[PDB]
């Protein structure tokens, strides 16, 4: 039987969260780059502002990824339960 | 993702684990009850997401072929050796690869659902390979998952 | 400056969840092993029961681990925000 | 975990980002407001956990030395190249390593906070290294994180 083995691992709301956050990672990556490497005179207030927006976007994408992993393991729990009947 | 006949029948029994009122359909409400019985706490949105993933016709609930069709995509299993080792490591107070027979009995008779002191005797008889009153839990777990 | 770099990654309620679930992984690992390898006559009803309890315990530990990762990234978000002031 | 003088001063400015009412203390309530302003949604228990981790004296709130003492443990940073590449990959419709200049403009002028068509012109001028109207986003991200 399956003994101690378990299912091997690996929405629209989350999908919207991903596209908006990802676009903002692109936005703020670009604007930090521009303001730190393509200017004659770095404006730190500008860099700080875009660093705040960059970290928020990156952490939004991490949040989505973590939620996906959680959802995947919740579904795998249900598949594992169903598989007990294979015994 | 191709399922046998015998597995189709066993998964019908499985469906009854989920379809609590046996009305032929699994709802978010039934799924919540089941997930909580398994010691998890999915949110409303997570329950709806789990249904929406296997909800072919978009009617809000899961039927048997959505349920079966879906098992087919996830029949692959993998060994649990490392996860089991990590569970033992929780009780490895000094992080030395060992848990004493005494500490194992103490854990198993007080935490979780528990074993009787006698069930623990049988477990320790197998676990303490060297008869030194110490359990090398990496080795024991490897033995049990071999 | 820090440019595009971010903080490098890696409770009592969760602690109790961990010890109880981990003890149950040990419990059910043992009982599945016994009932599949140390008996003359496998009782599948017994194996199914302990497989259900095993998967629930394993998935409880996964749930705790995921929550820890989420908490860690929430704290790292706050550290990242504070670090914008270093610019 | 040793902090300089200048960094201690800059982190005082940081504390004001969190201490919304400037009463000298950060509460779970202020932390919720801040986390939500950053587009996250921590639960009550998560907020209490975040406080309890840096809450040295157990009075339920974070003060400046709990806040500072705590930054010291996490000053290490790491590069974000791979995470940034993965953000671009979201818009790589055909999974071929490329996003066209046209599709990039379309994304950047419609999704998220957005760039002006003119800001996009500057971004594409840098991103389209080969002048072929296509962005190899792995290369562009490597350039920006160099
Ligand atoms: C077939 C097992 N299963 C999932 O994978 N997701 C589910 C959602 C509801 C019920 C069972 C589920
Ligand atoms: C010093 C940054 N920080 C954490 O690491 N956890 C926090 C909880 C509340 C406020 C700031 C926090
Ligand atoms: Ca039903
Ligand atoms: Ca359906
Ligand atoms: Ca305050
Ligand atoms: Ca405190």
């Amino acid at each position: 039987g399956r003994k101690l083995e378990l299912t091997k691992a690996e929405d629209t709301q989350l999908t919207k969260r991903v596209k908006n956050a990802a676009a903002n990672v692109l936005r703020e990556t670009w604007l930090i780059y521009k303001n730190t490497k393509l200017v004659k005179k770095i404006d730190h207030a500008k860099v700080r502002k875009h660093q705040r927006k960059f970290l928020q976007a990156i952490h939004q994408l991490r949040s989505v990824k973590m939620e996906q992993r959680k959802l995947n393991d919740q579904a795998n729990t249900l598949v594992d339960l169903a598989k007990t009947q294979l015994e | 993702d191709q399922l046998t006949e015998e597995q189709i029948a066993e998964f019908k029994e499985a469906f009854s684990l989920f379809d609590k009122d046996g009305d032929g359909t699994i709802t978010t409400k039934e799924l919540g009850t089941v997930m909580r019985s398994l010691g998890q706490n999915p949110t409303e949105a997570e329950l709806q997401d789990m249904i929406n993933e296997v909800d072919a016709d978009g009617n809000g609930t899961i039927d048997f072929p959505e349920f079966l069709t879906m098992m087919a995509r996830k029949m692959k299993d993998t060994d649990s050796e490392e996860e089991i080792r990590e569970a033992f490591r929780v009780f490895d107070k000094d992080g030395n690869g060992y848990i004493s027979a005494a500490e194992l009995r103490h854990v198993m008779t007080n935490l979780g659902e528990k074993l009787t002191d006698e069930e623990v005797d049988e477990m320790i008889r197998e676990a303490d390979i060297d008869g030194d009153g110490q359990v090398n839990y990496e080795e024991f777990v490897q033995m049990m998952t071999a």
